[PDB]
């Protein structure tokens, strides 16, 4: 029961961890097309990005 | 009958390679017509 | 001008039909039907995503369509009901200067070429934006303003 327990709770936490840093290199490729003006964001990185 | 009974799944094996061949072949056909649209709803997706 | 054909539906006129190139266009958001019996029996094709209804012209006899450019420098622009200016990628006009019933109606560069057409637009405060339909070289392209409404 611990090593499953302990296992599952790291398992989750790194899957956390994984989309962190994914809505954090989101938010940072992202900041510099929401600050300029105009804005005009290609479609590649619309999809991949979602925006 | 010493045997048991045969289910839906037990079809020879002609019997099958002929509905794999059909099922493929229509399968096929919805397969590209459905990444032929795919695309074409990318492109109108992608001149907004 | 003088290409520019009413939409008349049960008791009023809610939009214009232009003649541009080979084609008469009619946004999709204005109900009714064309005014000259010839224009109105012609079959159209409806896009939703352009807010269009397009239809070649019987050019036989109909010689008088317009003259257009997809060329779009900033400058100022005659939109019949008044000047219009474009300024990055948006042309816009006095909040006054236009209202629901006026779509359909053309906008024209200073050669006399259309440019655009009018569907609606967006108040803005001083200002209104105008949802036009536009084109390049190689297709029609649609223009919307945040809170555009038709018109």
């Amino acid at each position: 029961v611990v090593v499953v327990s302990v296992a599952s709770f790291v398992l989750l936490s790194m899957v956390g961890v994984a989309v962190g840093m994914c809505m954090c290199a989101r938010r940072r490729c992202i900041t510099p097309y929401e600050l300029t003006p105009g804005a005009t964001v290609p479609f590649l990185l619309s999809l991949i990005c979602c925006i | 009958a010493s045997h048991t009974t045969l289910g839906v799944q037990d079809i020879s094996v002609t019997a099958m390679s002929w509905v794999q061949k059909i099922t493929g072949g229509v399968g096929l056909v919805v397969a590209v017509a459905a990444l032929i649209l795919i695309v074409v709803l990318c492109v109108s997706f992608s001149r907004h | 001008n003088d290409c520019i054909f009413e939409v008349k539906h049960e008791g009023k006129v809610t939009g214009y039909a232009c003649l541009v190139g080979d084609k008469v266009m009619k946004p999709a958001h204005v109900k009714g039907t064309i005014d000259n019996a010839d224009l109105a029996k012609l079959a159209f094709k409806r896009s939703s995503k352009y807010d269009l209804e397009c239809a070649q012209i019987p050019v036989h006899m109909k010689s008088d369509a317009s003259k257009f450019t997809h060329e779009k420098p900033e400058g100022y622009y005659n939109w019949h009901h008044g000047a219009v200016q474009y300024s990055g990628g948006r042309f816009t006009i006095p909040t006054g200067a236009g209202k629901p019933g006026d779509s359909g109606r053309p906008i024209f560069d200073n050669k006399g070429r259309v440019v655009a057409i009018v569907l609606g637009g967006a108040n803005e405060g001083a200002r209104t934006a105008l949802s036009v339909v536009t084109w390049n070289k190689d297709i029609v392209t649609k223009i919307t303003p945040e809170g555009a409404e038709e018109w």
